[PDB]
């Protein structure tokens, strides 16, 4: 039907619904018409407190019949948002809420856009599309704002594994630094790595604002079955095994390669090159190593 | 009058993109063969030279 | 209504994809012949250079 909603600041607002309803789920109907939650909305009319759920038409509410919108000042959780300048502003929330619809609240308060916005909890940056709760973000929480600056955006790089990731960049980043932060989120080495986006290759050397890239663009990436760099490695057995690896992958990072392959595990792993034993700490590159250097594997018997 | 083609071109559009990509990653499993055969060309090359080595060991 | 102007292009220029994905698996599996072959290679030099060593060794004894 037909019924008005008329806080005492004089505002009517209006929207259709049938009496089998309940006072409930109208507040549910209110919050995206303007925007109130249902934890700070309380209907009357008729001096009938309407409690959260017995038949509209148990009230006795017809079309055209007047409603009294009370609002609380406060809902039932609040966070607090610590500025760069030493500002903290404080935000009514549910644990619903997305880091969009945190975002919004923050252009609210003080006018920052919300594609301008980065907003970190725990040393973590949070992703638009996930609510409060996933983070575990409780009652009087401190999340971090940080403003993007020189043109930054986000972006997204999609691979045919259907993986969606996430990247905070700037126009002046390389395509190498792309990769880099790739590399950073998902171990992928960039020389493995290539983008696409249009349908471009995208070039080492150029940056994004070459290609035009600007905010929530989507890059594709492929992946290639080999890098620059292969060093051999003798097995148990005696066979000659290949691997993937760079300059600055530490022992650990071979060991476990090896694991892959062989299924052997890293503490029981032990690797000679040119008579020297290969110290977990260390990379490749520390110990004068080559493409296609040979590798010895030895066990530890522990 | 329903336009449901609406979201059957849709899903053509991304199916299309995907291709795209699909080809694109062929490529790059074709480059990489080369890489590696050009790998494999340079060690025979490097098996060969022992193999001189030691044919040429009497003289 | 022309929708059915692209739905069914669509179709027809998708038909090209599974050849794609058949041709990546070959050129997959090419790659790793080509470097299951450089592996035995690596070996092969391994045996000759083994042959050296133990032709000078013993030819000084």
């Amino acid at each position: 039907m037909q019924i008005f909603v008329k806080t005492l600041t004089g505002k009517t607002i209006t929207l259709e619904v049938e009496p089998s309803d309940t006072i409930e789920n109208v507040k549910a109907k209110i919050q995206d018409k303007e925007g109130i939650p249902p934890d700070q909305q309380r209907l009357i009319f008729a001096g009938k407190q309407l409690e959260d759920g017995r038949t509209l038409s148990d009230y006795n509410i017809q079309k055209e019949s007047t409603l009294h919108l009370v609002l609380r000042l406060r809902g039932g959780m609040q966070i607090f948002v610590k500025t760069l300048t030493g500002k903290t502003i404080t935000l009514e929330v549910e644990p619903s809420d997305t880091i969009e619809n945190v975002k919004a609240k923050i252009q609210d308060k003080e006018g920052i856009p919300p594609d301008q916005q980065r907003l970190i909890f725990a040393g973590k940056q949070l992703e638009d599309g996930r609510t409060l709760s996933d983070y575990n973000i409780q009652k009087e929480s401190t999340l971090h704002l940080v403003l993007r600056l020189r043109g930054g955006m986000q972006i997204f790089v999609k691979t045919l594994t259907g993986k969606t990731i996430t990247l905070e960049v700037e126009p002046s980043d390389t395509i190498e630094n792309v990769k880099a932060k790739i590399q950073d989120k998902e171990g992928i080495p960039p020389d493995q790595q290539r983008l696409i986006f249009a349908g471009k290759q995208l070039e080492d050397g150029r940056t994004l604002s070459d290609y035009n890239i600007q905010k929530e663009s989507t890059l594709h990436l492929v992946l290639r079955l080999r890098g620059g760099m292969q060093i051999f490695v003798k097995t148990l057995t005696g066979k000659t095994i290949t691997l993937e690896v760079e300059p600055s992958d530490t022992i650990e990072n071979v060991k476990a390669k090896i694991q892959d392959k062989e299924g052997i595990p890293p503490d029981q792993q032990r690797l000679i090159f040119a008579g020297k034993q290969l110290e977990d700490g260390r990379t490749l590159s520390d110990y004068n190593i080559q493409k296609e250097s040979t590798l010895h594997l030895v066990l530890r018997l522990r | 009058q329903m336009d449901e083609m609406k979201q059957t071109i849709a899903k053509q559009e991304e199916d299309l993109e995907t291709m795209t990509i699909l080809r694109a990653q062929m490529e790059v499993y074709c480059s990489d063969f080369h890489a590696e055969r050009a790998a494999r060309e340079k060690i025979h090359e490097e098996k060969e030279q022992l193999a001189l080595q030691l044919a040429v060991l009497l003289k």
